[PDB]
């Protein structure tokens, strides 16, 4: 015997990940990654 | 939650210990948890999007 997760439990898990997971940091990380890779892909390849 | 309209209910889980809680006691905030809090969920999507 078992039970499917409810919409409440599913959204609660997603909210737990979204709040206790440090999601805002991503919008910084990606941003800075952009600054690394903006107009320098060829130069990074030839540097490799 | 009882439904997506706004009705709630209290849910009790037995646990593991066999020590009977005496009547009229209080369950501490260490082992009580709230409901979904939908606004927190909706606002948590803001940094991702």
């Amino acid at each position: 015997s078992s039970a499917y997760p409810t919409i409440e439990r599913t959204l609660a898990g997603i909210s737990g990940i979204l709040t206790g997971g440090g999601i805002p940091n991503i919008e910084v990380i990606q941003t800075e990654v952009f600054n690394i890779l903006n107009g320098r892909a060829d130069q990074i390849r030839e540097f490799l | 939650y009882q439904d997506l309209i706004g009705n709630r209910y209290l849910e009790l889980k037995r646990g593991d210990s066999d020590q009977i809680l005496p009547p009229g006691s209080t369950i501490p905030v260490e082992r009580t948890e709230p409901a979904l809090d939908l606004d927190a969920l909706v606002g948590g999507f803001r940094p991702l999007f």
